[PDB]
């Protein structure tokens, strides 16, 4: 059975999914939609607040809904929602996913501990780390620890702010307060735990999540600074230091520069942003943030969960607002995580790979890339050709090109274990798609796909880069929808096929293995669905400081 | 010449090098040693072959704690360093007769690559050296071992890091003294980007050569920013000659006569010398007997003041053999000097203001760090136009091991890679030899 | 001498693409439209109005000798300084007789002074309006056009990927054309941006399904699958492989590298 | 020499300039004309005296629509332009005998300042020329009129804009062809930062000299970024020689024989020529009779293909005399060439990919603009390594007046300031003469 049929049958109730014809113009326009009706009603209720300024009006411009306006199944869920409920402005789960990433920074503790012992003659023990972690959980959300006559942040509005510690040293982990421990051996399957610890070694890290309200009022560049200020206050208080001496500057340099791990790197001037903003998150970094890898051993499922989160992050929020704005890019993104369509294509490719090569059963060669990418692209195209309702669902060429090529690229990575062979396969898929349907995506969709084969295995200046470390600022990729989310899946795919615990950074992977995050990173699909249903409670609202 | 000033050039040992030299003979615009030093800083690239190899062997790619499981490449790069260096030479040079220089260091684990000036001449900025060197290193490695196409991009990533997803070579295994211009604080700040610990490592911890190299780079940067233009040029030249190059032995003699003294006694010695040399004079005597002074020659007074400043740093930090005191010394040297005399302090307040922020950001939670990590392109220590950072270079030479971010920690291979370059390691004697070469052409 | 090849492939779909591209292949005329009605559906001007310029006549713009410039014959609209205008089509994926990249490739072989843009849902030509009208007449009268599956539309173009309506016509949210049940013809009642026409323009009868399967340039499993055109796939893979090899550089440029290495 | 290639250099008029020239005689690393052109681009600064004066008169300071009431300064700057220029010269030069050049333009309303190479030599990047020139202009004006201390900072703000609150000279009244490096998209992109409309104004709208200047700057930048190193060098040299400099008259002859033709007929002429010259050959004949070709010489095939691309631009945009079609032309020339032959298109897809985004960002709501505002440091058109922007330069020469952001609008004074520089205005003939100068030294 094809995985998308269940959704088509519900989305096109009363109609044969294989029938080429239908009736239009018979739905009442916007009035067919619960959500459109709600929107129009709020627009009218807004008239008094706006004092005469015109507002949303369904009679301005395009009369939406001459065709049937679709509901969408969030893939891997049973949630069916109108597209508007998946717009990032309308979906608190998507916004909290981004805020939880922006507000996280990781700081090594071994250098600060060396400053204490070597420079300040102060001993560091499990008990003193535990006391420090208690102090920073008062200081990080805005509590005072040294000065008299301090004002403080209202704890009620920053209850999402906290700090935890993790270590590759099992002997130290057994001694740390479990209330503040991210326990690698408990969060990860045994083999993944062992892999993570071999790379992390006997090193200790704190994970600081600054308040959601702070990154909403300010930006991502605030996060490493806020973390570092309160790390400094917490060392001063917990270890009873002089509150302002030369050694303190060493904690600062360590926490803001020498021992810090941020989520995202800075942008060039044309698209200027500080750290911990979406354009700076490499694809492999995002795959490590998503936690599907540690709860599923289905490499297709793992890749698909990453693609869902990355579609929200890169296409809807980054490209659709930060870099553009407006109605934005909801359905460019939802095509990669709704109706189990991408699932059908990727499970086909994974099963083709399992049968012909074995998962991780081939070294990367052009023969293998060509074989797999071609076959999965043909299968994907044939699905749109056999199901008119499928093609009316993924109505925009860009959507189709991204989804077929995502299945082709991930499947190639499953066979070969090589992300750049994967992305080479993605570029083959795109030019084959174009030649089959005599179309591809929007006006500027294939800028990176026509340059892609040559730059996939390039070793030059701004061309060559291992795929896991490419991201939204890789030059070819810096402008266009329908690629970045899927590239995150391609970064995850060879590692999921191998059963790796992470793609690029074991510190990132452990730092999000934490039930106390607000967004559920083990399944971005399920969380986004909960947001679409208006059932997700975000952080950072201001109800406690504003009138009832 | 343009200016009438002449000085005697004295070495770091306090002995006369060159007598009766026109001030312009040490101008960054004229001195051939300064020109070669700046050319070498721009064209030189450190290639870490051992780091490239180990990054590849572990797939430890693209920066701090990154690993990409399954993408490891195991190659004997250091064992074949000579062959690889010969290939780098062929790819980087523009002709067999040009000034391309390739030097293996540390048993082949590192290479110093000096890109030919012909390539710099047709490039817009100095990043070309790193870019061309990186391209040659990547191809040399791929060709040496016939690295297959699906592994080759890991070699690229091991050499140049996360570029172009990052704006710079984050996590790369090559480095340059100058970082890329996209990270400059101020326009024209390229030469100011060298941390004090690197300066100390290049001069092998020799106090006055470190402060000289810093002064040379800082004041040359002041020509690049347009600050040393027109009215202000003589102030910057005199600053270089006196504070950086121990003109007339004033710097050395101030330290020598105050070796058991304090910041205050250095001030008293400097004010007395300035009165003898008629650099300052009494403007008004006040009711209490206090004499308020004025400069007779403002650029020269500033140079005398800056020389006392470096001498006070050496006396007071040298007494502690602990560099943390450097910011405090720069601050209170200027503060006391002003209230002792009524005169404006070094750089008309900007060295003192720089020291205020430098003190704060080397003792507080908010940023900065220990003194060795600062430089003229740092937001904290950019404000003085060349007169403060030489003190930090001198101070870190005198630290006996009180820092966590020590020369060894931040700059551990910088000595082995760059300090064999004579003009870098020993700038005073070599700038004096340059001055002798042109003194009669001015 | 040289015989152009146009596109690879062993199937009827490929040969259809080659016919479109070949300037010596005469496109069959399936209908006629008057000059007035074509101008009316374009919607940029009224027939009989003088052409409107965007700059003075071309011979006033050439202040200095430019030998290369004068090698090229300007199209008549350029000589006269006429403004640039457009025509835009959506082509049904249910075997419309022309398709978006097929159009772009056809235009760049057949026509002079072309600015053409290809998208999944529409294909646009912008040209000096004088010359646009000549080109457009061919694009509407010939087998490149089927009034049921080729929609003229400058805005709100949704429909290439949708199911056909109950009369076999492509969706148009603005309904710029309608099916006349009395005659079986497709009739334009609006111009290409959606302003009503004072006088409807008859575009004739839709092609039947079998004719569309015969002349279309899209591959579809239910007609001729891409998978069946092994020749076309072989050439696509070759282009991909060649681009990959050229970007990697080290083997295709091995002799260039050897000269640089002094070997 | 290193490479065996020899070409005939032909002018923009299609007539022979130099016969049997070694390929390297046009290398950015060897040709003395390219070295001098790049040096002049880096060292040249345009001073808008009329703009400084009007800015001061209205206190119209620090960018568009800013005014600071009460801070107006009324000075006859243009009336005293000669005296002011003489002061700038004294401040900018390093000696009376150096290569400092000051030229008044447009009745003294603008000055072209070429800073001496000596100052560039001891600076890290090319911003020195703007900084030094700004400092000299500020002091020249303050000295010429004895501007008082409380008004002087307004003169500074009139010259250099909102710097340093802005990272660049926002709202300044001086300009350079190269913007500051902090605004570079990619490392080494300095030479790529010149908008197509500026190139067209510098070459006075002469099609092939515009495409040549663009190709020279683009391909020289590829040496700066390290892309033209090692294995890739010959590809970039052949690209310059054929596409930029009309090697063997191939560009000129393709246009001439297709002056009444289409993009398709240009492709047919280019493929036939490539078969004649044995640059490509049949790899396999398919069932349908379709012949799939392969390159016999990959770098040379790319150069032939790039030459056809520029010819197709000139034919198709020249037919319309409307520049908007340039992006579509670059796109479909490459698309059609690939499916006509089985070969990789120009720059192995990157010229085509550049053109897709360029088409999109010159016909959509999301960014970009008309073709004249693009350049190699633009996020949209950075991707092809030198093979696409020459087409845009040619196209805007051929626009007869269809653009809102025309040369006149974006580049209105650029011609009067720079086009008198012979190497800038007529690069083809002067590069050929540089090649003749060194041909037997290779
Ligand atoms: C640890 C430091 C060193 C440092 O880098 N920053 C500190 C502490 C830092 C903390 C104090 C928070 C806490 O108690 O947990 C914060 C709030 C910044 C933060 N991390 O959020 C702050 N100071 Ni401080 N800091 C202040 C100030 C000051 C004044 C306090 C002088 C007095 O007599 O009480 C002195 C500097 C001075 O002497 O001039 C000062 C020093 C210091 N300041 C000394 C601690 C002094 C002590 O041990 O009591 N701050 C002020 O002068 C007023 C504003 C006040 C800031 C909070 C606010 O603006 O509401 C706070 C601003
Ligand atoms: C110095 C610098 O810190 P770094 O030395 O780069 O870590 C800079 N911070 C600051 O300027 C902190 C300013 C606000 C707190 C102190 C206010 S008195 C910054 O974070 O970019
Ligand atoms: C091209 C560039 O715009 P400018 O040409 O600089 O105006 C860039 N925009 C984008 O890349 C927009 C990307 C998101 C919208 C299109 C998605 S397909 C930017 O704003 O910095
Ligand atoms: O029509 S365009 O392709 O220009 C933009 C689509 S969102």
């Amino acid at each position: 059975k094809k995985l998308f049929l269940k959704a088509l049958k519900k989305k096109f109730e009363g109609e044969d999914p294989e029938e080429k014809s239908t009736n239009f113009y018979c739905f009442g326009g916007w009035e067919q939609s619960e959500r459109k009706r709600e929107f129009t009603e709020y627009a009218k209720k807004a008239a008094e607040k706006r004092g005469g300024i015109p507002f949303y009006n369904p009679d301005i411009g395009v009369p939406l809904g001459q065709r049937k306006l679709m509901a969408y199944r969030v893939s891997g869920t049973d949630a069916y929602v109108e597209g508007d409920d998946l717009h990032f402005v309308n979906n608190a789960a998507i916004q909290q996913m981004v805020d939880d990433i922006k507000r996280t920074v990781i700081v090594g503790m071994d250098t600060a501990h060396a400053v204490l012992e070597k420079r300040l003659g102060v001993e560091v023990t499990p008990e003193t780390i535990n006391e420090y972690m208690e102090v920073i959980n008062h200081a990080l959300p805005g509590g005072a620890v040294v000065q008299e006559h301090m004002v403080e942040v209202h704890p009620g509005i920053v209850e999402d702010c906290y700090a935890k510690v993790f270590t590759g040293d099992d002997n130290l982990a057994d001694e740390l307060d479990k209330r503040i421990l991210i326990d690698i051996n408990k969060e990860f399957p045994e083999e993944q735990a062992e892999q993570l610890k071999s790379y992390i070694g006997n090193r200790t890290y704190q994970v600081n999540r600054v308040p959601t309200i702070v990154v909403r009022a300010c930006d991502g560049g605030t996060v490493s600074r806020w973390s570092a200020m309160q790390i400094g206050m917490s060392f001063i208080s917990a270890y009873k230091l002089c509150a302002g001496e030369a050694a303190i500057a060493d904690f600062s340099f360590a926490a803001k520069h020498a021992d810090v791990i941020e989520m995202g790197t800075i942008m060039p001037a044309r698209r200027a942003r500080g750290p911990n903003e979406p354009g700076g998150v490499a694809f492999g970094t995002f795959a490590d943030i998503v936690q599907a890898s540690r709860v599923s051993d289905d490499p297709a499922n793992v890749s698909l969960e990453v693609i869902a989160g990355a579609a929200a992050l890169y296409d809807q929020v980054w490209l659709g607002s930060y870099m553009s704005g407006g109605v934005g890019f909801t359905q460019y993104a939802t095509a990669a995580y709704t109706d189990d369509i991408l699932d059908d294509f990727l499970y086909y490719g994974m099963e083709y790979v399992e049968d012909k090569f074995g998962i991780c059963g081939s070294e990367p060669t052009m023969d293998v890339v060509r074989d797999i990418s071609t076959e999965v692209t043909l299968y994907s195209l044939e699905q749109y050709e056999e199901y008119p309702t499928l093609l009316e669902d993924h109505f925009g060429g860009s959507q189709r090109a991204a989804v077929a090529a995502a299945a082709a690229g991930c499947s190639t990575a499953f066979a070969t274990g090589n992300s750049n062979a994967g992305v080479n396969g993605w570029y083959l898929s795109q030019i084959l798609h174009k030649e089959a349907h005599s179309r591809l995506g929007f006006y500027g969709y294939d800028l990176q796909d026509q340059c892609g084969a040559s730059n996939s295995l390039s070793i030059r200046s701004d061309e060559g880069l291992i795929h896991e470390l490419r991201g939204p600022n890789y030059p070819n990729y810096a402008m266009n929808v329908g690629h970045q989310p899927e590239y995150a899946g391609i970064a995850q795919a060879p590692h999921a096929a191998r059963g790796d615990a992470f793609c690029t950074n074991p510190l990132i992977k452990v730092a999000f293995a934490d039930k106390d995050l607000s967004f559920d990173f083990t399944s971005p699909r399920k969380s986004i669905a909960k947001g679409a249903l208006r059932e997700f409670i975000p952080e950072g609202e201001r109800d406690l400081i504003i009138p009832a | 010449p343009m200016y009438e000033d002449r000085v005697d050039l004295y070495g770091a040992d306090g002995k006369l090098l060159e007598e009766d030299v026109p001030l312009e003979a040490v101008s960054p615009l004229k001195n051939p040693t300064i020109a070669n030093l700046v050319s070498d800083v721009k064209r030189s690239v450190a290639v870490n072959l051992a780091g490239i190899e180990g990054s590849l062997r572990k797939a430890a790619l693209g920066g701090k704690s990154n690993f990409i499981p399954g993408r490891e490449v195991d190659l004997p790069i250091v064992e074949n360093a000579e062959a690889i260096a010969e290939k780098i030479k062929k790819l980087v040079q523009t002709s067999e007769d040009d000034d391309t220089n390739i030097r293996l260091i540390n048993n082949g684990q590192q290479i110093l690559v000096q890109v030919p000036t012909t390539r710099m001449g047709v490039a817009a900025d100095y990043t070309v050296s790193a870019l061309v060197t990186g391209a040659a290193v990547v191809q040399a490695i791929i060709d040496e071992f016939d690295v297959d196409m699906f592994d080759a991009n890991a070699v690229k990533t091991a050499v140049m890091g996360r570029y172009p997803q990052t704006v710079d070579f984050t996590g790369a295994n090559l480095s340059t003294l100058l970082g890329p211009p996209v990270l400059l604080e101020g326009l024209g700040y390229g030469l100011r980007n060298i941390m004090a610990n690197h300066v100390v490592a290049i001069t092998r911890k020799n106090t006055l050569n470190a402060s000289a190299l810093s002064s040379i780079l800082e004041q040359t940067a002041m020509f690049e920013t347009g600050d040393a233009v027109g009215a202000f040029e003589r102030m910057h030249l005199l600053g270089l000659a006196y504070q950086g190059l121990n003109a007339n032995n004033l710097l050395f003699d101030l330290v020598k006569e105050n070796g058991k003294g304090t910041v205050g006694t250095v001030i008293a010695s400097l004010v007395e010398r300035a009165i003898e040399d008629r650099v300052i004079k009494v403007a008004k005597e006040m009711t209490s007997g206090y004499k308020m002074y004025e400069p007779a020659d403002w650029a020269l007074w500033n140079a005398y003041a800056a020389t006392g400043l470096l001498a006070a740093t050496i006396v007071n930090v040298g007494a502690a053999r602990a560099a943390q005191g450097v910011a405090s010394t720069v601050l209170y040297y200027n503060d006391i000097l002003e209230y002792e005399t009524g005169l404006p302090g070094v750089d008309f307040g900007r060295a003192m203001g720089t020291a205020v922020g430098f003190s704060f950001f080397s003792h507080s939670i908010y940023g900065g760090g220990g003194p060795g990590i600062f430089h003229g392109n740092h937001v904290v220590t950019r404000h003085s136009k060349g007169f403060a950072l030489p003190c930090v270079a001198a101070a870190m030479c005198l630290d006996a091991g009180t820092q966590m971010f020590s020369v060894e920690k931040t700059s551990g291979l910088i000595g082995s890679v760059y300090s064999e370059i004579d003009y870098f390691r020993e700038p005073i004697v070599n700038v004096a030899k340059g001055a002798a070469e042109i003194k009669d052409q001015l | 001498s040289y015989k152009a090849q146009y596109t690879p492939g062993e199937t009827r779909i490929a040969e259809n693409r080659r016919k479109h591209m070949n300037p010596d292949y005469e496109l069959r005329k399936l209908r006629e439209i008057s000059d007035e009605d074509l101008v009316k559906v374009l919607g940029h001007r009224n027939p009989g109005e003088s052409y409107k310029s965007v700059h003075p006549p071309l011979d006033e713009m050439d202040f200095e000798e430019d030998i290369v410039r004068d090698l090229v014959e300007p199209i008549q609209g350029a000589k006269e300084g006429v403004r640039v205008r457009y025509i835009q089509f959506a082509d049904s994926m249910y075997n419309a007789p022309a398709q978006p990249y097929d159009r772009a490739r056809t235009y760049m072989w057949r026509y002079r002074g072309v600015d053409t843009g290809t998208l999944s849902g529409r294909q646009v030509i912008e040209m000096r309006e004088l010359d646009l009208e000549g080109v457009s007449k061919e694009l509407v009268e010939t087998e490149l056009f089927d009034p049921a599956t080729t929609g003229i539309r400058g805005a709100t173009v949704h429909g290439h990927s949708l199911r056909l309506d109950e009369n076999g016509l492509m969706f148009d949210a603005l309904q710029r054309y309608v099916f006349d049940e009395e005659t079986g013809h497709v009739v334009y009642v609006k111009e290409q941006v959606g302003r009503p026409l004072d006088e409807p323009v008859d575009m004739g009868q839709p092609l039947d399904e079998e004719e569309l399967r015969k002349i279309t340039t899209i591959y579809r499993k239910d007609n001729i699958a891409m998978r069946d055109d092994k020749e076309a796939i072989e050439v696509v893979e070759n282009i991909h492989t060649g681009r990959t090899m050229g970007g990697f550089g080290m083997d295709v440029f091995k002799e260039d590298l050897r000269k640089r290495l002094g070997d």
